[PDB]
This record gives structure tokens, C-alpha cells and sequence, in this order.
RNA sequence: ACCCUCAGAAGGGAGGCGAAAUAGAGCAUGAAAUCAGUUGGCGAUCGAGCGACAGGGCAUACAAGGUCCCUCGACGAAUGACCGACGCGCGAGCGUCCAGUAAGACUCACGGGAAGCCGAUGUUCUGUCGUACGUUUUGAAAAACGAGCCAGGGAGUGUGUCU
RNA sequence: CGCUCUAAUUGGAUGGAAGUAGGGGUGAAAACUCCUAUGGACCGAUUAGUGACGAAAAUCCUGGCCAUAGUAGCAGCGAUA
RNA sequence: UGUCCCAACGUUGGGCCCGGUGAACUGUACAUUCCAGUGCGGAGUCUGGAGACACCCAGGGGGAAGCGAAGACCCUAUGGA
């Protein structure tokens, strides 16, 4: 598992983890990308909006073979991972909750860091043609945030 | 207040005019970084020097722009070589006996970096008051 | 006899692989397979008087 | 659209290849230089033989495409191309500060380059840039 | 342990223990390949053995390197003038004298200066050269053969006899 | 030049050893050395020895890993649910 | 009698977009190429020119003497059956 890594003050922050997760890593990547900056509040209305088709999420980098959609601004290809998403929803719900219980405005607080990182593969194997059998796996993510007070 | 080295320091040795002159030769000539060929092209091949044996290599044949290969023509002057930049011909040191015999004026001390702290505390004193520079001193705030 | 302990065989030209002693799918006996033979080992016959 | 050139060249009646080359000379010496009256540059020899180059020139081409100038406009400024390494940064800082124009866009005339002179009076086998253009099919909008 | 969160003996947060939890369970250390985030340099008009050697930009906590730059002067190898005077050539130009003089790489001294400043390191730009490596071969960048990448593994050894 | 272990002689380490990471110095070079961080217990030098002693390559071996790719497949069969 | 002249329209399942699941082949390196030439005479990488703003989607497969298999042909071996 992974470790915070940057640094906070937890006078002025707070924080939260996802720990092996099996959910698409590359989705992790896109989605952390987009809600960096924005603050816990936007963070959620923004997942919810993807997670209801309103709202693509813009795909930079593992983009082969995917459509353009309009709404991506700046760029072309976008999706609506609503799967890794939704573990999203729990990771902001976590910290803003950590947030509260510490005095802080959850909601309000800005989204100061937050990166999906690859923790492992759960193995599993596929019977093919000609006798043989090939990988058949489950990306593991680790994901950190941490939000900071405005 | 403020960090400051043991000992001396700032001390320079004494040269002949023919031991600066080389001296600063060597300093000025230097030499081709010597590393192994394209060692850069593939991270299995690490830069430590290898004698390029292939039959075609260019560097080999000495192509100009392969890099130069390792000759004895590129050696450093007898009266200078393998001293330290400051001009001091060094002198290992593991503890205070080993300071006995080293002249502070054209040698300089370097204390193995495997020796200890409460060690190295008294080789550095005697040192100095051997008047022996010490290449890699103990910073202490002062 | 260390290493020696299979019956490994090679599959020869055929299926993309280096003609290697194989068994059960491992590369065996030979000095460049793990698990394989050492090629010039200390020696019992040796006179190290 | 205004172009402060140091020095501003009269084509007439002189030898395109030739002033090219002075041309470029300059431009990479950091001056910058505009052509004019490039319709009526000139270049020698059978009008005929001169003309099958230039329409070779245009009919060559294919998908990744050799775009040949047809306008005296662009002839020349081809021209100067090939005698500039327009691929280099020097080399395309020199081009883009090099101008060639149909008649004189400026109040002040050009000067005419030493050496680079036709004189009418000693030859007949020569043609106009204005007129390889024409054959060509350019629209003669000088 | 207790507390908060959560559908929750999960996980997360805070907290407790210990010299150390970046010792919290395949739980000493923790390389490379490589992945996330981020810092420096480059970047949407431009060309490909990815570099070597020179030289510029930008970047640089300390430590382990401390040099570097400009005026002037001293020394000064090979080489080596302008100008001027005189004399030749149809001409481009040349000879003789000035003169082996002025100059001349390195090194040093005086005076002044730099501390991202000199070295060095990262990256990038310019110049010159440059179509990997190993092997096969008369001839390999090869449209001949080998390797996806990294780490670890991987080939003159013993007895007897002879020289 | 470097690696392993043996012996003699002689040193270093919890006032922080080996290793690893980044960085400074030396050597034509093999490679040597220092600084900082990590690490938390072992480590050298000289001399004479010992040898299962050095890898870029063998469609080399084993393990790990990236691009391929969020791609092919998750339709086709007289049983379309 | 749509085999053909000479093709058209339609049906079902795919294809395309979205959620979820999620491989493999292949990879010396670099790689935006084209026309000529050169070169072990069959070059994206050498030379000269030409062209070339980056990225992405769908496509049919011209090229990479494409990938797959240490040529089953031919010869050679004081080879085998
Ligand atoms: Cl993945
Ligand atoms: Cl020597
Ligand atoms: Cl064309
Ligand atoms: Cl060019
Ligand atoms: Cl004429
Ligand atoms: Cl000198
Ligand atoms: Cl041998
Ligand atoms: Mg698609
Ligand atoms: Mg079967
Ligand atoms: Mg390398
Ligand atoms: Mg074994
Ligand atoms: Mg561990
Ligand atoms: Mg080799
Ligand atoms: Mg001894
Ligand atoms: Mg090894
Ligand atoms: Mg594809
Ligand atoms: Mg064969
Ligand atoms: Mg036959
Ligand atoms: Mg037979
Ligand atoms: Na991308
Ligand atoms: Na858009
Ligand atoms: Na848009
Ligand atoms: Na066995
Ligand atoms: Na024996
Ligand atoms: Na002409
Ligand atoms: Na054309
Ligand atoms: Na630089
Ligand atoms: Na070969
Ligand atoms: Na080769
Ligand atoms: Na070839
Ligand atoms: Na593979
Ligand atoms: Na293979
Ligand atoms: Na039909
Ligand atoms: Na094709
Ligand atoms: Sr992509
Ligand atoms: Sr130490
Ligand atoms: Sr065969
Ligand atoms: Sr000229
Ligand atoms: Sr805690
Ligand atoms: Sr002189
Ligand atoms: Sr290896
Ligand atoms: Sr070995
Ligand atoms: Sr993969
Ligand atoms: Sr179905
Ligand atoms: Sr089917
Ligand atoms: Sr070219
Ligand atoms: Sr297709």
C-alpha cells in the first residue's frame, strides 16, 4: 500500500485513502486528474454529474478507440467511468466526514491533492483456443487525498 | 550560531613553480569522460569502461565522434597525478597514530569515512595542532 | 549427479524457443538453467595437498 | 505590409542566379533585403529549352506533393531558397528576412548589384520572368 | 484500547504502544525495469544510432571541488604583418627596406571584478564528426542472424601420463 | 583492477558497520575514495594463499515489469426472450 | 436461375457510441515521410532535394523484402532412418 506522499499540516488539513480497490486504474488516473483543485463540494456534484451521463470525464492519456465528446473542453476524447466514480464519492465522503469531525468546513475545503496509484493485480486466468489459458486480471488501486482549508 | 569545519581549513601546501605549472596543466587539458560504448543506447549497459571488441565497432576503429578510446598517451603528469585539486597529496587516515609521519605542508588528511564520531573528534584535534589540513572536517555550530 | 536428475528434453526448431532441456515446461540440467548443473564445480578427486 | 529592408535590390535587366546569390550572401550576413521589379529579372539562354525546365518543374509532383512557384513572385524567391540553408534556424531567419515583389511596392528605387547586369544591347538569347511566368499560366497580375 | 466514518470484525481518519509502525503480518534492508503525483530543462513550423568533443541558455541549500573573468605588464615556440619608402608587372599582383620587428598559445604578477560565481551536475541550443551493439562474412546500417525491458543466474574444470 | 574464503601482521564500528540512493574528489582505465540521506550490525588494509571470481548478447535460464489496451472477446449454432 | 450484363432495395446478428468485465500476438533503438541516388546490387534511418503544426476517431490493407515456423526445395556432412 501506499503512503501519503506529500506533506500536510493537519492544522489546516485533512486527509483519506482508498486501499486495493478493483476498479480501472487508467479511469483512477483520468478522474483524479479532473477533480484536482476543485473543492470537496464540486468534487461530489461533478461525480455525480459523470456518474448520471451529464458529465464526461476527459480521457488524456488512455484514450485508443474512444469517442469525442462535445461537453470535454480543451480536448477530445472523454468517458462517464461511473464505477471508479462512485469509490470516489466514498473517498470524499470519507474525508470530508474526517474533515467535520476535526472542525473543519468539509464541503468547502479544496481538493489540495489528491493520485491514484497501482497496487497490484488480483490474478485470474481465461481458457483459450488450442489448449492453453491466458491472464485474465483485476487492476488493485490505492488511491490518497488530501484537502486543505481555502 | 553558525556552522564552521575544524581544523585548517583554508590551508594550501607548498608547490615547486614545476608541480603548479603540471598542476594546473592537468587542470586545465582534463580528459574524455572514458565511458563505456553506448552505454547511453541501453540501460543494461552500465558506463564503467569496456575495451570496445567488436570487429565493426566504430568506436573501435576510431571513428571520429565515437568517443576515444582508453591509451596511455592520455595519462596525467608523473608529478602531478592523483593529487587532490588543492594540490595536497592525500594521506588516508584511520585513526591519531596514522597522523604520525604526515607532513602538514604538502600532505592533506582524509579520515576514512568509516570512522566514528568520538574518533574522529580526536584525530581532527591533533591534527591541526599537527598542522594538518583535514580534506573532510566535522561541521560544528560555533 | 546435482542438476542431473531429470529426464529434460529439448523440443528443438519448431515452437519459437531456444533448444533448451525442458520438463513440465522448466529448463533444466544445462549450467545457463537455474536448477541446472554446475558446469565446473569444486571436484572430490582433486589433490589439494 | 511594410518591410523595413536595408537594402532594397532593382532586378531589371539583371541576372536572376546572380543576384540571388548576393542576396543570400547578405541576408545570412543579418541584412534585410527586398527584390523588386522580379517580373522583369532576367535569365539566359533558348527561351525554348529554358521553358521545359521550368514546366518540368511544375508538372513533377505527387501525394507527398512539389509545389513549384509559376508567379515571378515566387520563381525568385525559390530561387533564393536553394541557395540558403532554409532548414537551419540561421538559415530560415536569413530567408524570412529576404522579400521579393512585382514592380516597387517602395517610393525609393532600388539599387542595382554589381556584377549582376544584362546588357539588352549585347544579347538577344534571354527571357523575362514575367514571360516564363505567362507561359506558365500565372495570371498576370503585374 | 477508546472515539469518528461506513452497509461493514472491511477500509479510512484521529489515537495508543515501541528507539523505530517508512518494524503492523511473505511485517530486517528495499536496487533496477516500471507506475502515480510533482520539480528543472525542452515543447504543437518541424527530422531520425539517441552521442563524442567545443561553445552558448536556463536550473542549483549545506557537505564532500574552488576557482573564474576583464585592463595593463612580464615571458614569448613555430609562424608572422599593416602602413610607409623604393623598384618591377599588360594586369590580378609582386620584389627590396622597415623586420624575423608589431603580433604570437601557455604560464605568471599588479589592479579591478564574479559566488549560480568557476568547476561539476540536469536539460536544451549551435558547430564539427557520426546509418547501434555482438556475430556471420571478401564485403553488415543492412532488405543476413540475435534480443521487448530490468535484476539475478550463465561457459578452460579434475585425475593420470607426456613435453 | 575487482570478487569469495584461509592464514600471518595490523586497523575501523551503536559517538552508527555492510548495503542502497543522490552528490563531491582521484586514476588513461579496470576501479578507488569522501559527503549527505536511509540503514541498524557487522567491516576492512597489507602480505602469502584459495577459487563454484567478473556478462549486453547464446530464438540463453528464472523472476519481475512496461507498451500493446481500457484494445480483441463477453454477437453468429433452427434454442433470437 | 442475379453465375454474369450491373447492380439495387430489404431482413437478422455484428460493426459504431455508453456501463461493466478484460486478454494475446508483437517490441535493438530511433521513427511525420516522399522522389531520386548510393550501399553486400531490393533504404522510414546513408546523400541530395522535396514535403512536413500536434493530437485523436473510423476504414480498406500499398510498404515495414509485416507477424507466425533455426527452408519440407537444392546442395554439403568420411550425419540418421
Ligand atoms: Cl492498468
Ligand atoms: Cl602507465
Ligand atoms: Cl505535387
Ligand atoms: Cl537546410
Ligand atoms: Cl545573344
Ligand atoms: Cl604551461
Ligand atoms: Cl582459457
Ligand atoms: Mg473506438
Ligand atoms: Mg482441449
Ligand atoms: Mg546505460
Ligand atoms: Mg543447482
Ligand atoms: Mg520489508
Ligand atoms: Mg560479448
Ligand atoms: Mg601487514
Ligand atoms: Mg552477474
Ligand atoms: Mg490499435
Ligand atoms: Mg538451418
Ligand atoms: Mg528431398
Ligand atoms: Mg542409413
Ligand atoms: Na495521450
Ligand atoms: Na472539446
Ligand atoms: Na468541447
Ligand atoms: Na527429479
Ligand atoms: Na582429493
Ligand atoms: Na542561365
Ligand atoms: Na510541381
Ligand atoms: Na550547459
Ligand atoms: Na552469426
Ligand atoms: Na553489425
Ligand atoms: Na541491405
Ligand atoms: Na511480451
Ligand atoms: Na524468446
Ligand atoms: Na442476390
Ligand atoms: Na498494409
Ligand atoms: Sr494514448
Ligand atoms: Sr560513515
Ligand atoms: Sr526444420
Ligand atoms: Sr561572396
Ligand atoms: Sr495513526
Ligand atoms: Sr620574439
Ligand atoms: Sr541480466
Ligand atoms: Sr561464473
Ligand atoms: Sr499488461
Ligand atoms: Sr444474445
Ligand atoms: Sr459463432
Ligand atoms: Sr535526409
Ligand atoms: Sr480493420
Amino acid at each position: 500500500g501506499i503512503s501519503y506522499s506529500v506533506e500536510a499540516d493537519p492544522d489546516t488539513t485533512a486527509k483519506a485513502m482508498l486501499r486495493e480497490r478493483q476498479m480501472s486504474f487508467k479511469h483512477s488516473k483520468a478522474i483524479a486528474r479532473e477533480i484536482k483543485g476543485k473543492t470537496a463540494g464540486e468534487a461530489v456534484d461533478y461525480l455525480e454529474a459523470v456518474i448520471e451521463g451529464d458529465q464526461p470525464v476527459p480521457f488524456k492519456q488512455h484514450n485508443s478507440g474512444v469517442g469525442h465528446k462535445s461537453k470535454v473542453d480543451g480536448w477530445d476524447a472523454g468517458r462517464y467511468p461511473e464505477k471508479a466514480s462512485k469509490a470516489f464519492l466514498d473517498l470524499l465522503e470519507n474525508a470530508v466526514g474526517n474533515a467535520d469531525h476535526q472542525g473543519f468546513d468539509g464541503e468547502a475545503m479544496t481538493i489540495k491533492h489528491v493520485a491514484a496509484h497501482k497496487v497490484g493485480e488480483q490474478q485470474g486466468r481465461k481458457p483459450r483456443a488450442m489448449g492453453r489459458a491466458s491472464a485474465w486480471n483485476s487492476p488493485q488501486v490505492d488511491v490518497e487525498l488530501i484537502l486543505e482549508e481555502p | 550560531t553558525e556552522l564552521q569545519a575544524r581544523g585548517l581549513t583554508e590551508k594550501t601546501p607548498d608547490l615547486s613553480d614545476e608541480d603548479a605549472r603540471l598542476l594546473t596543466q592537468r587542470h586545465r587539458v582534463g580528459k574524455p569522460q572514458f565511458n563505456r560504448q553506448d552505454h547511453h543506447k541501453k540501460k543494461r549497459v552500465s558506463t564503467s569502461w569496456r575495451k570496445p571488441r567488436g570487429q565493426l565497432s566504430k568506436q573501435r576503429r576510431g571513428i571520429k565522434g565515437k568517443g576515444d578510446t582508453v591509451e596511455a598517451g592520455f595519462r596525467s603528469p608523473t608529478a602531478v597525478r592523483g593529487k587532490h585539486p588543492s594540490g595536497f597529496e592525500e594521506v588516508r587516515v584511520h585513526n591519531v597514530d596514522d597522523l604520525e609521519g604526515v607532513d602538514g605542508d604538502t600532505e592533506a588528511v582524509r579520515i576514512a569515512s568509516k570512522v566514528g564520531a568520538r574518533k574522529r573528534e580526536r584525530i581532527e584535534e591533533e591534527a591541526e595542532d599537527a598542522g594538518i589540513r583535514v580534506l573532510n572536517p566535522t561541521y560544528v555550530e560555533v | 549427479y546435482a542438476g542431473l536428475r531429470t529426464p529434460a528434453e529439448s523440443f528443438g526448431s519448431g515452437r519459437g524457443q531456444a533448444h533448451v532441456p525442458k520438463l513440465d515446461g522448466r529448463a533444466r540440467r544445462v549450467p545457463q538453467a537455474v536448477k541446472g548443473r554446475s558446469a565446473h564445480p569444486p571436484k572430490t578427486e582433486k589433490d589439494r595437498s | 505590409a511594410e518591410f523595413d529592408a536595408d537594402v532594397i535590390v532593382d532586378a531589371r535587366d539583371c541576372i536572376m542566379g546572380r543576384v540571388a546569390s548576393q542576396v543570400a550572401e547578405q541576408a545570412l550576413d543579418g541584412e534585410t533585403v527586398a527584390v523588386v521589379n522580379a517580373e522583369r529579372a532576367v535569365i539566359t539562354g533558348r527561351e525554348e529549352q529554358i521553358v521545359e525546365k521550368y514546366e518540368k518543374r511544375v508538372d513533377i509532383g505527387n501525394d507527398n506533393g512539389y509545389f513549384y512557384p509559376k508567379r515571378p513572385d515566387g520563381i525568385f524567391k525559390r530561387t533564393i531558397r536553394g541557395m540558403l540553408p532554409h532548414k537551419k534556424q540561421r538559415g530560415r531567419e536569413a530567408f524570412e528576412s529576404v522579400r521579393v515583389y512585382l514592380g516597387n511596392p517602395y517610393d525609393e528605387d532600388g539599387e542595382v548589384l554589381d556584377g549582376t547586369s544584362l546588357d539588352r544591347l549585347s544579347n538577344i538569347k534571354f527571357v523575362t520572368l514575367g514571360e516564363i511566368s505567362e507561359t506558365l499560366g500565372a495570371n498576370k497580375t503585374w
